[PDB]
C-alpha cells in the first residue's frame, strides 16, 4: 500500500506579498517540487511523468498553474470578505492525494490547514468543514460551493486521475521504490544524569523498516529505546537505539540491526 | 507558535582525517518561515545543502540541511536555528559520542 | 433581484462633493460600483463584501466608497473633476457569479456652472394637410435654450407615458456651435392616428426633465437659479 | 485588454442577419455574457455561455463559445428596427463571486428600417400657444433620402429619425425644421430631397 500526497504551503505575510510552495511524495520518496520561483513543476525522479503522455501532462501542469495563480488571489478576496475576522499573516496547507490498495482499489483525500489546524476537506462533491473548524468559514465554504466548475474539476482530479497517475508511477518507479540498502552500524557512549548510555547509531538503510536491539549474549536488554527516523539526504534512513548501563558493565553488550537488505545476515557490533 | 527541535547527525561512521557528511534536522516548527546555519566553530560554512520544505501528518514543518565535513580532534560543528517561537537562536553540537 | 441607482442624472462642478447611491433590496452581502467611458469596456472603482467592508478595485483614485448597510453602497467624489463625468453602473450578488446592474447613473462635472439654462418648451400641433393626406396627425414637440445638454424629453397622454409613435433626435443640436459653450435644442414627434388626435378627451403633454443646479449650489447672477425643473407644453386633441 | 470586439460598428439593412465577435485572453475563463445596451440604457442579459463547447439561443439570438480558441460570435437573425445597441461581451473569471468581470468595448449595430409605402412631404405645424411660431415637418421619405444640415446659421434642421406606430405596424422618418427668421418650400433646399415631395396648401 502506498501513499501519494500532494503538499502545499502558502504563506500571506500582508495584502500584497505571498509565496506557494509545494512537494510530492510516493511513499517516503520525492516525486516532485514546485516551487514558488518557477513556472513548472520539477521532476525529482526520472519516472515522476509516470506514464502520461507529453499532452497529458502539460495539460494537466497547465491546470496546475492556472490553480496556483487562482488559488492566491481567492485567499486575498476571502480575507477581505472575512475581515476583520481574519488578518495577515496566514499559512494555508493543502495535503492532497490517494492512497493504493490492491484490486485497483483506492481512496482520494484533499484536507486544508488553516494557520496550522486541519479546518475543511473535499468530499463527495463538495467543500465542507472539519469537526472542531470555526464557524465564520461556513461563509468561505458558501462561496467556494458556489463554483460548480471547480467541484467538477476536483471531483475528477481526486477520482479519476490521481489512482490513474499513481498507478502509472508505481510501474514506472518500480527498481526506486523497491530499492534495499544496506544499514551500516557504529557504537559510542556518553554520560546521563549519574551510569552511562551507549548508543547503537545504524544509517544507510532503506527501505524504514528495521530492528535494532541491545543485547548480551541472546537477552535482549528491555532497557533499548529506539529513537526516531532521521532522513539521510541520499533517500536513506538514521536510527539510533539508545542502552542506559552501570559504568564497567559495558562488557558483554552486542547491538544486533536486523534490515531485508542483509538478507538473514544480521549486523552484530560487539562493545 | 510551536519552537523547532534540532538533530545533528553524520552520514557515515565518523573518523577523524575521512571526509563525511553532516546532517541537520529540524522539525516541529511553525510558522515555517526559518533561518538554518551550519557552522564549523562558530562560522558559517558556505554551500549548504537545504531539502525542499516539508510537513508531517501534524501539519507542523521540517527540512534537512547538509553539507560535506571531515571531522577532527579539534574542530567543532553545529546546527544553529533562527525562528520567531525563539527569543534567542538556538545552536546544537553535533557529538559523535551521542 | 432588483437594484436601483439615484440620482439618475446629476450635473456638478469642479470642486464640489458628489455622492451616488445605490440601494439593493435582495439581501446580497456584495455590492459593486463600475464606471462606463466610450471606448472603454466598464471598470470596477470599488466593491464591498458587506457593510463596513470597502475594497478598492481597478480604477479606485478620486473616489470613495461607504457601505453603511446591507442594502445601501455609495461613491462619493470628495472633490469632483471634469474626468469623472461618465456613466456609473452599480451592481449586487450573492456567493454566486451574477452580478444585477442597476439601470446607470449620469454624471457630468463641468468646470463652471455659470452657462446653466432650463429649456423653453413648445409644442406644435398637427397640420390638417397632413391628416387629409395620410389619416395621420404628427405632433412636435421642441426643447430649445438650455445647458448643459442632460434633458429626458418625454410624451403623456392623458396622464401616461407613450412611447409607441415617439422618435426624439438622439443629440441635442448647438444653437450657436461657434460659441464655446452654445445652448441646445431637441426635438421629438409623437404621431398618432387623426381620429386619436381629434378626438377631444385626449389631453397630450410633452415633458422635459431638466438637470441643473441643486438647492445648496451658489448663485452669484442676476437670473433666476437654473435648478433641476420639469418643463413642458401640452393641448387637446379637436375635430 | 484582456476582451477585444468586432467589428467596431456594423450598418446593416432590417431582415439582414449579422455575427458579432468576442476574442479574448482573460485566464480562467468560467463563463462569457453577452449583453444588449440601448442607447442610454442599461444592460440586458441576452445569454450566458458556461460549456468548453457551448451554444446558446434566445429567440433571434444565438451564441458560440470556444474555450480553446478564446473565441464567441453572437449572431442576430433577422435584425428588426429595435436591435439597433450596443452589444456587449464580458468574461467572468470565476464561477463564484470571487470573480472579476472583464468588460469588451462593445460592438454598436445600426439597423436601417425598411419604408415599405413612401409618402414624401413637407408639413407646416403651429406652436399650440404663440400661432406666429411654427415648425416644418419632413416625413414619410425612405432610408434612400439624405437629409442635409442647414445653409443659414440662423435656420435649424435635426437628422432624420424613424419612428414606429407599433398598434399598425408603421414605421416613418422624419425631420424638423425652424428659424427665428422662412418657409417651409425653401427649409430643406439644402438636402436632396425625392421629386414627387408632397408640398401643400
Ligand atoms: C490532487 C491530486 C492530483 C494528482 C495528479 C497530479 C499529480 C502531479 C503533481 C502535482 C503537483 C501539484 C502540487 C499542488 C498540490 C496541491 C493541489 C491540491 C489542490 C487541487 C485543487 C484544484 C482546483 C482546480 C480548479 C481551479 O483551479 N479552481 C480555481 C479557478 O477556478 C476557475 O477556473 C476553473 C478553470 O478550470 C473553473 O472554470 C472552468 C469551468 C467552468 C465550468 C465547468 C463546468 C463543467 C461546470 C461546466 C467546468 C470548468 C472554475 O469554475 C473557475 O471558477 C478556483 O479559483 C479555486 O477557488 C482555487 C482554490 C481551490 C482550493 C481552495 C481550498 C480551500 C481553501 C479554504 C480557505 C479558507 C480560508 C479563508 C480565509
Ligand atoms: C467522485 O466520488 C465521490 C464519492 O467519493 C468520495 O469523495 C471523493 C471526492 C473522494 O475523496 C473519494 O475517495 C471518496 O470516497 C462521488 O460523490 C457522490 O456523488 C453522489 C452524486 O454525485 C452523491 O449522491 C453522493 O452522496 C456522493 N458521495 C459522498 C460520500 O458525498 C462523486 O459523484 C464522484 N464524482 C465523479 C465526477 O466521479
Ligand atoms: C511567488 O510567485 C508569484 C507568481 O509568480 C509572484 O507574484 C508575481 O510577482 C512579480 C514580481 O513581484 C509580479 O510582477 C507579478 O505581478 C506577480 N505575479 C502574479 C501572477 O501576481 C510572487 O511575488 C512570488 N512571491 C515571492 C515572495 O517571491
Ligand atoms: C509584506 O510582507 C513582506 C514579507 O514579510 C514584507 O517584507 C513587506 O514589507 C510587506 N509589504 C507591505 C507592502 O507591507
Ligand atoms: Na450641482
Ligand atoms: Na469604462
Ligand atoms: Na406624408
Amino acid at each position: 500500500n502506498y501513499t501519494f500526497r500532494c503538499l502545499q504551503m502558502s504563506s500571506f505575510a500582508n495584502r500584497s506579498w505571498s509565496r506557494t510552495d509545494s512537494v510530492v511524495w510516493l511513499g517516503d520518496l520525492q516525486t516532485h517540487r514546485w516551487s514558488n520561483d518557477s513556472a513548472t513543476i520539477s521532476f525529482t525522479k526520472p519516472w515522476s511523468q509516470g506514464k502520461l503522455s507529453n499532452q497529458q501532462w502539460e495539460k494537466l501542469q497547465h491546470m496546475f498553474q492556472v490553480y496556483r495563480v487562482s488559488f492566491t488571489r481567492d485567499i486575498q478576496e476571502l480575507v477581505k470578505m472575512m475581515s476583520p475576522k481574519e488578518d495577515y499573516p496566514i499559512e494555508i496547507q493543502l495535503s492532497a492525494g490517494c492512497e493504493m490498495y490492491p484490486g485497483n482499489a483506492s481512496e482520494s483525500f484533499l484536507h486544508v490547514a488553516f494557520q496550522g489546524k486541519y479546518v475543511v476537506r473535499f468530499w463527495g462533491t463538495s467543500w465542507q468543514t472539519v469537526p472542531g473548524a470555526p464557524s465564520w468559514l461556513d461563509l468561505p465554504i458558501k462561496v467556494l460551493n458556489a463554483d460548480q466548475g471547480t467541484s467538477a474539476t476536483v471531483q475528477m482530479l481526486l477520482n479519476d486521475t490521481c489512482p490513474l497517475f499513481v498507478r502509472g508511477l508505481l510501474e514506472a518507479g518500480k527498481s526506486d521504490l523497491e530499492k534495499q540498502e544496506k544499514p551500516v552500524a557504529w557504537l559510542s557512549s556518553v554520560p546521563s544524569s549519574a551510569h552511562r548510555q551507549l548508543v547503537c547509531h545504524v544509517s544507510g538503510f532503506y527501505p524504514k523498516p528495521v530492528w535494532v536491539m541491545w543485547m548480551r549474549g541472546d537477552q535482549e536488554q528491555q532497557g533499548t529505546h529506539r529513537g526516531d527516523f532521521l532522513p539521510n539526504a541520499d533517500e536513506t534512513w538514521y536510527l539510533q537505539a539508545t542502552l542506559d548501563v552501570e559504568a564497567g558493565e559495558e562488557a558483554g553488550l552486542a547491538c544486533r540491526v536486523k534490515h531485508s537488505s542483509l538478507g538473514g545476515q544480521d549486523i552484530i557490533l560487539y562493545w | 507558535q510551536k519552537t523547532p527541535q534540532i538533530q545533528v547527525y553524520s552520514r557515515h561512521p565518523p573518523e577523524n582525517g575521512k571526509p563525511n557528511i553532516l546532517n541537520c534536522y529540524v522539525t516541529q516548527f511553525h510558522p515555517p518561515h526559518i533561518e538554518i546555519q551550519m557552522l564549523k566553530n562558530g562560522k558559517k560554512i558556505p554551500k549548504v545543502e537545504m531539502s525542499d520544505m516539508s510537513f508531517s501528518k501534524d501539519w507542523s514543518f521540517y527540512i534537512l540541511a547538509h553539507t560535506e565535513f571531515t571531522p577532527t580532534e579539534t574542530d567543532t560543528y553545529a546546527c544553529r536555528v533562527k525562528h520567531a517561537s525563539m527569543a534567542e537562536p538556538k545552536t546544537v553540537y553535533w557529538d559523535r559520542d551521542m | 433581484a432588483a437594484v436601483t441607482q439615484s440620482p439618475r442624472n446629476k450635473v456638478a462642478v469642479t470642486g464640489g462633493k458628489v455622492t451616488l447611491s445605490c440601494n439593493q433590496t435582495n439581501n446580497h452581502n456584495n455590492m459593486y460600483w463600475y464606471r462606463q467611458d466610450t471606448g472603454h469596456g466598464l471598470r470596477l472603482i470599488h466593491y464591498s463584501y458587506g457593510a463596513g467592508s470597502t475594497e478598492k478595485g481597478d480604477i479606485p483614485d478620486g473616489y470613495k466608497a461607504s457601505r453603511p448597510s446591507q442594502e445601501n453602497f455609495s461613491l462619493i467624489l470628495e472633490l469632483a473633476t471634469p474626468s469623472q463625468t461618465s456613466v456609473y453602473f452599480c451592481a449586487s450578488g450573492d456567493e454566486g457569479y451574477t452580478q444585477y446592474f442597476g439601470p446607470g447613473t449620469r454624471l457630468l462635472v463641468l468646470e463652471d456652472l455659470r452657462n446653466v439654462t432650463p429649456p423653453k418648451v413648445s409644442l406644435f400641433e398637427p397640420s390638417k394637410a397632413e391628416i387629409s393626406h395620410t389619416q395621420k396627425a404628427t405632433l412636435v414637440c421642441l426643447a430649445t435654450g438650455f445647458y448643459p445638454d442632460h434633458v429626458e424629453l418625454s410624451w403623456w397622454v392623458n396622464g401616461k407615458e407613450v412611447h409607441s409613435g415617439v422618435c426624439t433626435d438622439p443629440q441635442p443640436l448647438k444653437e450657436q456651435p461657434a460659441l464655446n459653450d452654445s445652448r441646445y435644442s431637441l426635438s421629438s414627434r409623437l404621431r398618432v392616428s387623426a381620429t386619436f388626435w381629434q378626438n377631444p378627451r385626449n389631453h397630450f403633454r410633452c415633458q422635459v426633465q431638466f438637470y441643473g443646479l441643486s438647492e445648496n449650489d451658489e448663485w452669484t447672477q442676476d437670473r433666476a437659479k437654473p435648478v433641476t425643473q420639469i418643463v413642458s407644453a401640452e393641448a387637446w386633441g379637436r375635430a | 485588454t484582456q476582451v477585444e470586439q468586432s467589428p467596431q460598428s456594423l450598418v446593416v439593412r432590417q431582415g439582414e442577419n449579422c455575427v458579432l465577435q468576442c476574442n479574448y485572453s482573460v485566464t480562467p475563463d468560467n463563463h462569457l455574457r453577452w449583453f444588449k445596451q440601448d442607447t442610454g440604457k442599461g444592460l440586458v442579459s441576452l445569454t450566458v455561455l458556461v460549456d468548453q463547447k457551448d451554444k446558446t439561443s434566445n429567440g433571434r439570438y444565438s451564441a458560440t463559445l470556444d474555450k480553446d480558441a478564446k473565441h464567441s460570435t453572437l449572431h442576430i437573425t433577422a435584425t428588426l428596427l429595435d436591435d439597433t445597441a450596443t452589444y456587449i461581451c464580458v468574461v467572468g473569471d470565476r464561477g463564484s463571486a470571487l470573480g472579476r468581470l472583464h468588460f469588451g468595448a462593445g460592438t454598436q449595430l445600426i439597423v436601417i428600417p425598411d419604408i415599405q409605402n413612401p409618402d414624401p412631404a413637407v408639413y407646416q405645424l403651429r406652436d399650440s400657444k404663440s400661432s406666429d411660431k411654427s415648425v416644418c415637418l419632413f416625413t414619410d421619405f425612405d432610408s434612400q433620402t439624405n437629409v442635409s444640415q442647414s445653409k443659414d446659421s440662423d435656420v435649424y434642421i435635426t437628422d432624420k429619425c424613424v419612428l414606429d406606430m407599433r398598434s399598425m405596424d408603421f414605421k416613418s422618418n422624419s425631420a424638423v425644421a425652424w428659424s427665428n427668421k422662412f418657409a417651409c418650400a425653401n427649409a430643406f433646399n439644402n438636402s436632396i430631397i425625392p421629386e414627387d415631395t408632397f408640398f401643400p396648401s
